[PDB]
RNA sequence: GUAACGGGGCUAAACCAUGCACCGAAGCUGCGGCAGCGACGCUUAUGCGUUGUUGGGUAGGGGAGCGUUCUGUAAGCCUGCGAAGGUGUGCUGUGAGGCAUGCUGGAGGUAUCAGAAGUGCGAAUGCUGACAUAAGUAACGAUAAAGCGGGUGAAAAGCCC
RNA sequence: CCCGGCGAGGGGAGUGAAAAAGAACCUGAAACCGUGUACGUACAAGCAGUGGGAGCACGCUUAGGCGUGUGACUGCGUACC
């Protein structure tokens, strides 16, 4: 805190509280115990244990029909207008996309999509399979998720 | 359901007189502060005053065990740094008889704003002839 | 399977202690500490 | 040579009890002007008992 | 119906005012104009000026009479204060209170 | 200042012996309720049928919770048909508390389950601001001194002549 | 427009959803200071409460002896850290 060392008032004498430093916690404009600072609050998550919750994560998705498989995925031209009409005819609202390869067609039309997100099958994350009602896999996203969490 | 209370407004008090002549003055003071509490009745409520108005003649011939005529001492302290001052039973009889039955009467009532009030029913005669026949008191054999 | 219904495994989670919080929560005046002495103060303590 | 104790507002009050001010019974009429005016004083025109004392 | 004057800030303390208020608080307005007139008191002039605006707003503003008027309410509520410096001996400085008030008057024709 | 029964008073209302009653505690019992720890019906994804027993408490140890701000859940939900905050009332839990609603307020608030703490104040001759108290009391600063007429003014002991 | 000293400060009028948003201006808590109303209080002694409790006032609501405010009198009772 900015401010002089100075001590406010003489040890004794006066019938104030003693007094040594005008930045102290105590006092107004001045103080703060235990001051933060700038930490890291990232945490070890074993190899094991991060592969085995996606595998939990994903047996639970199947058991609740929250995963639709299909064979693929992509659109005609990076239109939100298609993407939106397509996600419409399969009757999906809030979905996650994982496909092998990441059409760039797909992605941009999925940008202005709120509740669209599309990724590749190394991009999968636990909180996104989670957060979304749904989640749409290609043929070949199995595959490569499969071999990742073996 | 809650416990019967005497209303002072409805409470009933009667009237006695009491001859003092030959009475021991604690066993007749006893039970006149009884009587004045109000103790002996069924109707008995300790914050109110259910007691009764009493009579009393002939203070002057109160009776006094042992030596107490010449012994018993009645101090009070006047206030001032000498104020001390005592007088025996004899002479309070000879100055004011209804004192030595209104002191120990007094001590013997509770003490407080009610006790006082108690107090105020008490009627001390020196003499035999009191002028409280409009009340018709009845006679009291205590 | 959402993320307003996951759990802690019970008993993994203890909450912590918090000292010179009120009387209710045994831990407050000198919370622990005792009374006076060299251990009581801030900082004290002997060494190994 | 002061106070140990905080006096309270009822202290207070209870002190200033008499410091109520009193209102004057009446005032008197001059016979003549007819002007309100304090008794035994002379009124704001000048009168005084019906006599006109001097008013300049 | 009931008429409101106002002094706000009015340059003496709450104290001082409500002894004159105390006086002519129930009173005809006739009555109470006699007894502020002959009160030796400064609280006396500004609580005559602010009861006289009573009675002008009542009528111009309610067309009210002033043989029915009478002061029905009035009262004195403290201001704020302005703060001073009082140089003391040896140094010392004390701090001085210029206490102000809010005086209201209400006239009613009940 | 009685002042060596607490008092009144007591010749028993004192003392000794004997006897029978009664008063007397948060002790014991009765009735209702809560909680801890034990064993029993392998009962039960366990509450009990029950069952005994325990529950004063400083330093201190252990266990279980309330509420506050912030992040996700939440582009959800509540909200100008009135949010937060303020002030009442009613109801409710063993407690920290919670719920509903009148008035004020005039735009934000946030379930649930998790996560993180600048997370709870009456005290430290604590810190800042505000406001009391003494009190309408002391004091109004050299005891060189003022009086009157007129003027001006809403108002003159203090200004002008 | 009106009172006021061609004041200060107010009362109307008008603006505005709101002026109890009027510039001493969003919300407007507490200490502290007042006005009004109900009840208590001038023969009574002390941590000011608590248990009991009359009277009064007020609200009831299908007399229902209930709620709320006050608290004469009375048992017990020497703050907190």
């Amino acid at each position: 805190v900015t401010g002089s060392g100075k001590k406010p008032w003489r040890q004794k004498g006066t019938g104030r509280a003693r007094s040594g430093s005008i930045k102290s916690p105590i006092w107004r404009s001045g103080g703060v115990t235990f001051a933060a600072r700038p930490q890291d609050h990232s945490q070890k998550v074993n190899k094991k244990m991060y592969r085995g919750a996606l595998k939990s994560i994903l047996s639970e998705l199947v058991r609740q029909d929250r995963l639709i498989v299909v064979e693929k995925f992509s659109v005609e031209a990076p239109k939100t207008k298609l993407l939106a009409q397509k996600l419409k005819d399969m009757a999906l609202e809030d979905v996650l996309i994982i496909t092998g390869e990441l059409d760039e067609n797909l992605f941009l039309a999925a940008r202005n999509l709120h509740k669209v997100d599309v990724r590749d099958a190394t991009g999968i994350d636990p909180v996104s399979l989670i957060a979304f009602d749904k989640v749409v896999m290609t043929a070949d996203a199995v595959k490569q998720v499969e071999e990742m969490l073996a | 359901m809650k416990t019967f209370t005497a209303k002072p407004e409805t409470v009933k008090r009667d009237w006695y007189v009491v001859d003092a002549t030959g009475k021991t003055l604690g066993r007749l003071a006893t039970e006149l502060a009884r009587r004045l509490r109000g103790k002996h009745k069924a109707e008995y409520t300790p914050h109110v005053d259910t007691g009764d108005y009493i009579i009393v003649l002939n203070a002057d011939k109160v009776a006094v065990t042992g030596n107490k005529r010449t012994d018993k001492v009645y101090y009070h302290h006047t206030g001032h740094i000498g104020g001390i001052k005592q007088a025996t039973f004899e002479e309070m009889i000879a100055r004011r008889p209804e004192r030595v039955i209104e002191i120990a009467v007094k001590g013997m009532l509770p003490k407080g704003p009610l006790g006082r009030a108690m107090f105020r029913k008490l009627k001390v005669y020196a003499g035999n002839e009191h002028n409280h026949a409009a009340q018709q008191p009845q006679v009291l054999d205590i | 399977m959402r993320l307003n219904t996951l759990s802690p495994a019970e008993g993994s989670k203890k909450a912590g202690k918090r000292l010179g919080r009120g009387i209710g929560s045994g831990l407050g005046k000198t919370g622990g500490r005792g009374h006076k002495g060299q251990k009581s103060r801030s900082g004290g303590g002997v060494r190994r | 040579a002061v106070q140990q104790n905080k006096p309270t507002r009822s202290k207070r009050g209870m002190r200033r009890s008499h410091d109520a001010l009193t209102a004057v019974t009446s005032l008197s009429v001059d016979k003549t002007s007819g002007e309100k005016h304090l008794r035994h004083h002379i009124t704001a025109d000048g009168y005084y008992r019906g006599r006109k004392v001097i008013a300049k | 119906m009931e008429t409101i004057a106002k002094h706000r800030h009015a340059r003496s303390s709450a104290q001082k005012v409500r002894l004159v208020a105390d006086l002519i608080r129930g009173k005809k307005v006739s009555q109470a104009l006699d007894i502020l007139t002959y009160t030796n008191k400064k609280a006396a002039v500004l609580v005559k000026k602010v009861l006289e605006s009573a009675i002008a707003n009542a009528e111009h503003n309610d067309g009210a009479d002033i043989d029915d008027l009478k002061v029905t309410k009035i009262f004195v509520d403290e201001g704020p204060s302005m703060k001073r410096i009082m140089p003391r001996a040896k140094g010392r400085a004390d701090r001085i209170l210029k206490r102000t008030s809010h005086i209201t008057v209400v006239v009613s024709d009940r």
